[PDB]
């Protein structure tokens, strides 16, 4: 299973390795996915880049 | 925000996708501090004549 | 340039479908002055089932 | 429904609130969304992360 | 490396194999990754799913 | 067509990146019969803390 996660600037590494850590867990735990094959790749967007309802996060 | 394309080889069970949609999006919202019903999450099956690990498909190892 | 990938939920109409790539590749060119003939939109349709809003699928309709 | 756009660098801030803007507006318009479900997420390339007919954008293709 | 390939629906499997084989080849060659980190998704698309140009491919 | 978004783990050369372009590019166009000129490739970086494979990220390594 490849995850792409989609989420704003402003978490440091170590809330980023535990978004890791526990997105990898739930995927193990919900589909039964031997966990050496989750791979989590994170997308990290200024506010700039994130649009919701049409209106920037900035 | 977050939202999570999830890729899956094709096969899972519609309640296993359920599980994962409801774990992928509670996780993410606990440890990311953001409210529960923005988070989205897309499930793309793909499948195994479609995925390749190491130049092979996912069909030639077996699933 | 640009390439906009759309993610829908499954369900809209062939003429909804080509009405979104024209009007999603004339905004683009038009805002970023970027030539029409360049711009890419690659339409993802996704069952219901596959789709969550807020932990809850489409079909679960939540 | 949600975009995501592929850009190249260059762009402003301001050029960029008007596409996510317009083309949420595209969506609504054209599949009849609900505008607080259409999300907009714009990714930012630079020159020699694009390719086009096999050459980069920085090489001047 | 993690490779999406967008194009069009309609190719069957041995094209499918033989294109999975030599992108991979083509990764390793021109970066050097460990072979078995190179990962490619095809995603097909219905003509009616491609714009090119403001214009649908069917 | 294709168009191919390749993402990487951070760190490779300009070089490297435009390599790949052109590789990747070549081959399916070589693969599906298809004119080159139209293919596109979109590279993504992505740092290592970034990126986990079995849930530990790619600078825990």
């Amino acid at each position: 299973p490849t995850l792409e996660v989609f989420l704003p600037a402003g978490h440091d590494d170590a809330r980023k390795a535990e978004l890791i850590a526990r997105l990898t867990g739930a995927t193990v735990d919900s589909i039964g996915a031997p966990i050496e094959s989750v791979r989590v790749l994170l997308t990290e967007l200024p506010a700039t880049h994130i649009g919701l309802g049409g209106r920037s996060a900035a | 925000m977050p939202v999570i394309v999830a890729i899956l080889i094709a096969g899972r069970t519609d309640e296993q996708k359920r599980a994962l949609i409801a774990a992928l999006s509670e996780t993410s919202a606990s440890v990311l501090d953001a409210p529960l019903q923005a988070t989205r999450v897309m499930i793309k099956d793909i499948p195994n004549t479609d995925f390749g690990i190491g130049g092979q498909t996912a069909r030639a190892l077996g699933r």
